[PDB]
Parts: C-alpha cells; structure tokens; sequence
C-alpha cells in the first residue's frame, strides 16, 4: 500500500495592540462607620439593616473581587 | 517630585470622589451626621503595551480550510 | 511498515513591555495606640472593640500582605 | 542630594496622608483625641522595564494551529 499527502492549510487570525491606560485602579479599601440609632440611646443597628448597608457600600463602591477590593463596615456609639 | 505629587493628587481626589458618593448614599437612611467613610485606593502608573495574536485551531478536517492538497495512493495485491 | 510525517505550526503569542513606575510602596509598617477610656478611669477596651478596630485600621491601611504589611495595636493608659 | 530630599519628602508625604487617615477613621469612635498613628513605609525608586513573551501551548493535537503538513505513509506484507 501507499498514502502521500501534501497539504497546505489556511489559518484564522486576530491581532490585539493593547496601549493600556496611566492611572486606573488596582484595588479598593473602604473602612465604614456607623452610629448607634438614639430614639428617647443605646441602641445598635440590626443585622438586616447592617446586611443592607453593606449591599449598598458593596454597590456604590463599585467593587469587584477580581481587584480584590476590600470592605468593612461597623457600627458603633460615636462621642 | 512633581509627578509624585501628580500621582499623590490624582489618588486623593478618587478618595474624595468614592468618599463623597458613599456619605451620598447613605446619609438618607442613618441621618445626616451619623456615618464617615475612609477610602484608600492603589492605583498603577506603568504603561502598559500588549499585542496578543490568536489563532483558530484547525486540527479537524471538516473545518480546516485548504488551499491545494496532493493525494497520491497506490495500492497492490 | 513506514510513517514519515513533517509538519508546519502556528503559535499564539503575548507581548508585555512594562515600565514601572517609580515611587511605589513596597511594605507599610503600622503602629497604633489608642488610650483607655475613662467614665465615671481604668477600663481597657474589651476584646470585639480592639478585634473591631484592628479590621477598621487594616482596611484604612489598604493593607496587602503580598507585600508583607504590618500593623500593631496597643491600648494603654496615656499621660 | 536633590533627589535623596525628594525622595524622603515624597516618602514623608505619603506617611502624612496615611497618618490623617487613620486618625480621621477611628477618632469618632474612641475620642478626639485618644488615638495616635505612625506610618513607616518603605518605597522603590528603580526604573523597571519588562518584556514578557508569552507562548501557547499546543502539544495536543486538538487545538494545533497547522499551516502544512506531509503525510506518507508506506506498506507492505
């Protein structure tokens, strides 16, 4: 038996010139403090009210872990 | 000198920009003057060039895209 | 029997020429040191309230331990 | 001399400003004046060019890229 084979192939491309930019962001640290709710005093904010403060500084921080963006929020009596 | 205090200028007014939107936003709910936020931020400053070039793999045949082709095939018995 | 086989490839590629900048932090070492709080004089803060503002501290520092940052809190009386 | 006064200005400043802000983010909780901070930061000033390259791999058959290709194959009994 035989087989030869000669053959010449075609290739798809793409070429990407990425200038990247001076001066973006690589990571975030937001540090948040809260007060205690005075109504008549010591009174601590509860969990679903710190569990939605944090859903709003997560979401006007813009924050993405892939930058590994930190955030921390307390609550506690100011002086 | 001068562009370190660029760079020290540009971090500080993301900080003033990120620490004003999040008094913004949360102040309606706690009041007026009941929360402070600190932000720090790193930033890059190397320029950065890049060029990728990928390529499609065509190992099967029913997408390769040929151009000529020389099939010989003897044969005896 | 017999195989002869040449063959031609393609390679995908990257190319990064990267200059860095100069004048960025390498390690940051943090000392703090809070007083005692006085009420009515000789009362350390408890345990959640130094845990709480080591997390505050750590989060304003941007701290990264990639790059072996360093942060130390201490309470005591001041003079 | 110059540049090593920039250099300690430049590291000063940055010490400066991490200072106000831990002393901004924790004096509302313990105190006006019941908290001091110290930043000891260390910098780097070399110039750092790089140049990566990097490759795929394609040792897999599946995904090579080929351009030509010569197949011969022979036989007998």
């Amino acid at each position: 038996t035989q087989r030869n084979e000669t053959s010449n192939y075609e290739v798809d491309r793409t070429i990407r010139h990425t200038k990247m930019n001076v001066g973006d962001i690589e990571r975030l640290s937001v540090a948040v403090v809260v007060n205690y709710k005075t109504l008549a005093k010591p009174l601590p904010l509860t969990a679903d009210q710190m569990k939605q403060i944090e859903d709003l500084t997560r979401e006007a921080m813009g924050f993405s872990d892939k930058r590994g963006d930190t955030l921390n929020v307390v609550n506690s009596p100011f002086s | 000198r001068d562009l370190n205090d660029a760079q020290l200028k540009f971090a500080n007014d993301v900080e003033s920009r990120i620490q004003r939107r999040i008094e913004a936003i949360l102040s309606p709910i706690v009041g007026n003057g009941n929360v402070h936020a600190q932000v720090t931020a790193q930033l890059d400053f190397a320029n950065k060039e890049q060029t990728e070039e990928h390529y499609s793999p065509n190992g099967d045949a029913s997408k390769a895209t040929l151009r000529s082709r020389q099939l010989n095939i003897s044969e005896q018995v």
